[PDB]
């Protein structure tokens, strides 16, 4: 009766599909997961989760013609949650490419692939994560945001062998891939007020495209518009 | 980490 699956399709929720090809001969059709067979269905997702979780590119590149690239495991990480993790920018671009949601949210920890590249501390990963337009706002379980968790991290990295040196650097790299997201650099207009003493100096700032003032660390303003107010202070 | 000229860090909108 069944011969082979050949293609996958989200129906209902994180619920699946596979499209069988059949020795009775007619043409292929789509049938409900819980409705067929355990190995033959098994025998179309395992080649598919030993390619990720070790991040061959080459065999997903095949393995793609006609799946659903955002099949959920156990725990509800989805292919792309791997490749992540593993630092496999070049996967990721051709998952990405695939329409993978970029955005999606695993069941236990409630993670996406960035808080899969913060936590295995892959930059060139996130670079191309936030490239491709991911969210970096997404909270999870904790309610951390991924950059949040690049912080907590890097607050208990070892401080020992250059081992335990590419560690600190990696969370540095994405700790400002991320922070080059949350913050621009926009121009002043005016420095109203002068708040602090000295170098926790805190300065009063006033938008040139608009709306409010704030409160800007002396650190995080520019040393010449500093100097251009104390100066007409004297 | 310097701020570049004439500008000052905030959060994107």
């Amino acid at each position: 009766e069944v011969n082979k699956i050949i293609g996958s399709r989200t129906a209902g929720e994180g619920a699946m599909e596979y499209l069988i090809e059949w020795k009775d001969g007619h043409s292929p059709s789509w049938v409900p997961s819980s409705y067929i067979a355990a190995d033959v269905v098994s025998e179309y997702e395992t080649p598919w989760w030993t390619a990720a979780r070790k991040a061959d590119e080459q065999a997903l590149s095949q393995l793609l013609e006609d799946r659903d690239v955002d099949a959920v495991d156990e725990n509800g990480r989805t292919a792309l949650l791997f490749v992540a993790g593993l630092g496999s920018d070049k996967c990721v671009r051709l998952l990405a490419e695939a329409g993978a949601d970029l955005d999606h949210r695993d069941m236990r920890g409630g993670l996406t692939a960035l808080h899969m590249a913060a936590g295995y501390v892959r930059p060139e990963v996130v670079e191309a994560l936030v490239e491709l337009g991911a969210d970096i706002e997404v909270e999870d379980e904790r309610g951390l945001t991924a950059l949040e968790l690049a912080r907590e991290i890097l607050k208990t990295t070892p401080k020992g062998n250059p081992m335990q040196f590419g560690r600190r650097i990696g969370l540095e790299k994405v700790i400002n891939v991320l922070e080059g997201q949350v913050f621009e650099y926009a121009e002043v207009d005016e420095i109203v007020e002068k708040r602090g003493k000295g170098k926790d100096v805190e300065y009063l700032v006033r938008w040139k495209d608009g709306g409010d003032c704030e409160w800007v660390k002396g650190v995080h303003v520019a040393e010449d518009v500093a100097k251009d107010y104390e100066d007409g202070l004297e | 980490q310097k701020a570049p000229p004439g500008t000052a860090r905030r959060k994107r909108k």
